[PDB]
RNA sequence: UUAAUUGGAUUCAACGCCGGGAACCUCACCGGGGGCGACGGCAGGAUGAAGGCCAGGCUGAAGGUCUUGCCGGACGCGCCGAG
RNA sequence: AUGCCCCGAAACCCCCGGGCUACACGCGCGCUACAAUGGGCGGGACAAUGGGACCCGACCUCGAAAGGGGAAGGGAAUCCCCUAAACCCGCCCUCAGUUCGGAUCGCGGGCUGCAACUCGCCCGCGUGAAGCUGGAAUCCCUAGUACCCGCGUGUCAUCAUCGCGC
């Protein structure tokens, strides 16, 4: 057997969930065993910076963070099911990387 | 029967089955753990429960995270939940509550985030 | 590790530390009976929310309170005999496991010294090291004046415990002998009313002054 | 033996040998332990029962350290300035070598030598409020 | 007489740079191993020519990290510290140390009356 | 009984005296003159420290399976003072444990898996669980609760 | 002769995009931005305060 | 104090602050050297560069500088406004 | 961004070097250091902020070590960083300015980067300073909090005992 691992990565929660919903309904319409969406741990990239532009004032800093979420979908080999994922409307904030695994 | 234990960062997964009385901590016997206070914390939940139930069941616990204090206390928590779920004895839960409120409720306290102005020593540690 | 396993199996019958089951222990002074906890527990380490309870420190085991007062002892504005009681050498703060082992060995020393229950000696010393009067300042018309006061028993046991701990710690500090020895000497002195104890001497000096400030 | 003299430097026999050898300007705790291992004697064993044959054993150990099993690097001045080989430096010889190096840095007039001419930080240490 | 690792001035001179660097410290031998910059080689050519007698100019320089070699012994060169090219003379004892150690970049700091 | 069912310190102490007999495990000529770790401020006190190292390593190979030199440096690393700076962690020296692992391989107690480290052979497991069974039998009479 | 030497290393190898200051430049994933410049650009960058 | 320890910051509300990283750089400080004034007005122009070129003396040093001998084929020296 | 004013082959640009760390004292805040918990030997339970393509670098071998020769996997739940530390036990040393602490000197080696004596760190060596608890005075905090202990990321090749987050 063969299964495609689909990585869907986005900063926006709702667009990622929408793409996951689209893949879900695609898989359940195409009659393909699709291991449900597995959200991998969300990455929180954090950068700290002092707020005083000049050298004066008490030591005051802020931590600015980016939260990026990722989902993994294992979908069984169905070339009919694999032709239609290429028609998925991918928002600009979402990216999809599909690999094949025996 | 599977049981949980959450303490600080110590997560304990315990599984209790009928057996000779063997209890093992990540595959290690309870009596051999070199820190004595950790051994006593692990031992406490099964003392008051009774010696009969100490000899009646076998429990295997895998505890990850926290320190050896945290791991011992999470094993204690997991054993506490396992005893009540296995026996289902209200009196055991009641006397556990008398001995301690957190043996089935647990302590959801954690470490607070650190903050600017000498964060390293702590959140509230500031300059003189 | 054989005495360790022996001390691990002895207290299977709901016993504090490893031995000295507390049924034999007694409270003499009426003020400390409803404020000293003789509850049966293997360990004096509850991690409880007594800081979240106004008067929830009384429910803690007495030796747990003693372990606390031991681990609160180094460095302050508290200057006696011109000495900085400071532990720059593995400070006891937050290291409650040292504050468990050291106390266990100290209580062992008491057991082999007195031959009796060391908890009985401890309670006798607490009763003998608890003062009975103090002072306060009150002002009418801006003229201050000192008034004698009588302590609440909770603050009495607080000062007794802290004072015993400070006496032992000062004995230990910058000294050849160890801290367990210091505690073991101090509490046995306090048990039988020797002024050589810093605890009893401090009790006497704080009980006085208030004598004349009436 | 209350007083045991080795390499012309007296030591108290009450101290353990690994500690007894450290009294010499030119043996440390580590060096004392490894020369004790060279001699094969227990470093714990006190220095008061040191027969003179073991004293000479230690003397000739210090005479040529590399051949006795101590590697080439445990010495303080490997690749010695005037031989190019590895030799350990003890007491008076250390004094002469250090003075020769000081006079070397001075006669070249190095910044290191310049700071050695008056007593200042050679390796970047600061003295605004310090020293 | 002069001694360095068991070799005198001429005994050092007759040999190539490989063992000559093996006699030098780590900071000097390693830097020599990693090669010389375009302006170090040019200055070496200048001083070799001067020792031959071709380069009769009083030679000034700025390369402070220039490691003195025995071949440079017996010549006077002017090294830059930031303002001027202070004169220095190379004797046999200069071997194994940088040239930039030999120019005061900071004048003497003495103390006057406090404010 | 396995290595799990016995205290680690007692198992190491037992294994060292058995490894004493076999001649393959032997300290090199340079062992006593180098302290056990880069971080260490001192040489080890006793002269048997080499065997305790080897006896330690095998136990790790019994439990942690394929292991390399660097991870052994990290586990055997310790806390060193940096002077007026605070105390910080550092890894131990690699040559000592490399010689130890090489001698162990020459003893056959472990086998090299390239790209992963060294794992424990059937013979090493037999030696170690025989030792553990003897230790557990020894501790059973003194502590009957280990019979369970 | 009139060209600054290339620098792949050190502080001089980084000169901020916006303000051009040679000092604090965070390069997490290659922002290539000054610390004082990050305040005007963070909210538009999808950063959100929590 | 220095050539420089660049300068800023004044008790709360300056002093592990600008520096959230000084061996060239950082440089805002000092010593020394080289090079162009854009676009115009006045002036030269192909009458031959302003770009580089060896051997070298001054240059730390580099056709930068100059004796040396020259091309590459073309708009570029310079004063004022204004850069 | 930014008015006004100044200079305009300098106050423009560039090259080199020096300094940016210089000191008879004081200042603010941190790190170490003023022992017997201990110095040392072996063993053990133990995390996370996160980072990773001239990067993490597993892993093999040479070197005390920095690092030298090769290279698996990883554009990140799959591989590495990476070990956590505090701490307990079997045991030696038994209280002194030492079995503490290391400044400081010179030597050897490794790194980075054109180059680190000015102007780095580390693996070590003879080396190892004051310090045997500090005066009036005075700083901070109020529940998992204070404190102890450790860790990595950002600034970065090096440099902080910086700082942040855990």
């Amino acid at each position: 057997m063969q299964k495609a691992r689909i990585k869907i990565a986005s900063t926006n929660v709702r667009s990622l969930d929408e793409v996951a919903n689209q893949i879900k309904q695609i898989a359940e319409r195409t009659g393909v065993r699709m291991s449900g969406p597995i959200p991998l741990p969300t990455k929180r990239i954090r950068i700290t910076t002092r707020k005083s532009p000049d050298g004066e004032g008490s030591a005051t800093f802020d931590r600015w963070e980016l939260r990026v979420h990722k989902r993994l979908i294992d979908i069984e080999a169905d070339e009919r099911a694999m032709r239609q994922i290429m028609r998925i409307r991918v928002p600009e904030d979402v990216t999809i990387e599909i690999e094949l695994i025996s | 029967i599977q049981t949980t234990g959450k303490r600080k960062t110590a997560i304990a997964r315990a599984v209790i089955r009928e057996g000779k009385g063997r209890v093992r901590i990540n595959g290690k016997p309870v009596e051999i753990i070199e820190p004595e206070i950790a051994r006593f914390t692990i031992l406490e939940p099964l003392i008051l429960a009774g010696e009969e139930i100490w000899n009646s069941v076998d429990i295997d616990v895998k505890v990850e995270g926290g320190g050896f204090m945290g791991q011992a206390e999470a094993a204690r928590m997991a054993i506490a939940r396992a005893l009540v779920e296995w026996t289902g004895d209200m009196s055991l839960k009641e006397k556990f509550m008398k001995y301690d409120r957190t043996m089935l409720v647990g302590d959801p306290r954690r470490t607070e985030p650190h903050k600017p102005n000498r964060s390293t020593k702590g959140p509230r540690a500031k300059r003189q | 590790a054989k005495p360790l396993n022996e001390r691990f199996f002895i207290p299977h019958e709901i016993k504090v530390m490893g031995r000295w089951s507390t049924e034999d222990v007694e409270v003499r002074d009426p003020s400390l009976k409803p404020y000293i906890n003789l509850e049966p527990r293997l360990l004096p380490h509850t991690h409880g929310r007594h800081a979240k309870k106004h008067f929830g420190k009384a429910n803690v085991h007495i030796v747990e309170r003693l372990i606390n007062k031991i681990m609160r002892s180094g460095g302050s504005h508290y200057k006696v005999a011109g000495h900085f009681m400071r532990r720059e050498h593995r400070s006891l703060n937050s290291k409650k496991v040292k504050a468990y082992e050291v106390v266990k060995e100290a209580f062992k020393i008491i057991e082999q010294r007195t031959g009796k229950n060391p908890i009985q000696v401890l309670v006798w010393a607490i009763e003998n090291a608890a003062p009975r009067e103090d002072t306060t300042s009150v002002m009418f018309g801006g003229i201050r004046y000192h008034v004698a006061v009588d302590i609440s028993p909770m603050r009495r046991l607080d000062v007794a415990l802290r004072n015993i701990a400070l006496g032992a710690s000062a004995k230990c500090y910058r000294n050849k002998m160890s801290f367990a020895e210091a505690l073991a000497e101090e509490i046995i002195l306090a048990a039988n009313k020797d002024p050589k104890s810093y605890a009893y001497s401090k009790k006497l000096e704080i009980e006085r002054i208030a004598e004349s400030s009436r | 033996r209350h007083i045991v003299r080795v390499a012309g430097v007296d030591l108290d026999g009450n101290k353990q040998l690994r500690w007894a050898l450290t009294a010499i300007k030119g043996i440390g705790i580590n060096f004392a332990t490894m020369v004790c291992r060279v001699a094969g004697l227990d470093p714990f064993m006190k220095a008061g029962y040191l027969t003179d044959e073991q004293v000479k054993k230690i003397e000739e150990i210090l005479a040529d350290p590399v051949a006795h099993g101590i590697p080439r690097w445990a010495v303080n001045r490997p690749k010695d300035y005037e031989t190019g080989r590895d030799l350990h430096l003890i007491t008076a010889k250390l004094d002469m070598a250090i003075r020769e190096d000081i006079m070397r840095l001075r006669r070249i007039r190095a910044y290191r030598g310049i700071r050695h001419e008056l007593g200042l930080p050679v390796r970047g240490q600061r003295t605004r409020s310090n020293f | 007489e002069f001694r360095y690792r068991g070799y005198t001035l001429e005994q050092l001179m007759n040999m190539s740079l490989e063992e000559l660097a093996r006699l030098f410290p780590a900071r000097q031998r390693r830097s020599l191993k990693r090669g010389l910059t375009p302006e170090q080689k040019k200055l070496l050519r200048k001083i070799r020519l001067a020792k031959k007698g071709k380069y009769k100019k009083p030679i000034r320089t700025h390369c402070r990290d220039m490691i003195i070699l025995p071949e440079m012994v017996g010549l006077t060169i002017y090294v830059h510290n930031g303002k001027e090219f202070v004169p220095v003379e190379i004797k046999p004892e200069m071997i194994g140390h940088y040239l930039g150690e030999f120019a005061p970049t900071r004048k003497k700091v003495e103390h006057g009356a406090p404010g | 009984a396995t290595v799990y069912d016995v205290p680690g310190d007692l198992l190491v102490e037992r294994v060292a005296q058995r490894l004493k007999e076999i001649p393959e495990i032997k300290p090199p000529e340079w062992a006593p003159f180098v302290k056990t770790g880069r971080h260490k401020e001192r040489l080890p006190e006793q002269e048997d420290w080499w065997y305790y190292r080897v006896a330690s390593i095998l136990r790790r190979v019994y439990l942690d399976g394929p292991v390399g030199i660097e991870r052994l440096r990290t586990y055997y690393g310790g806390r060193k003072n940096r002077g007026h700076a605070p105390e910080k962690f550092y890894k131990a020296g690699g040559s000592i444990i490399r010689k130890a692992l090489q001698q162990l391989e020459a003893a056959g107690f472990v086998e090299k898996v390239p790209g992963k480290g060294r794992v424990i052979t059937p013979k090493g497991r037999s030696f170690l669980d025989k030792i553990a069974t003897e230790l557990k039998k020894e501790l059973e009479e003194i502590i009957p609760e280990l019979k369970k | 002769y009139n060209k600054r030497k290339p620098r792949k290393f050190g502080k001089g190898a980084r000169r901020c995009i916006r303000c051009g200051q040679y000092g604090p430049i965070i390069r997490i994933q290659g922002l290539m931005l000054c610390r004082h410049c990050f305040r005007e650009v963070a909210p538009k960058l999808g950063f959100r305060k929590y």
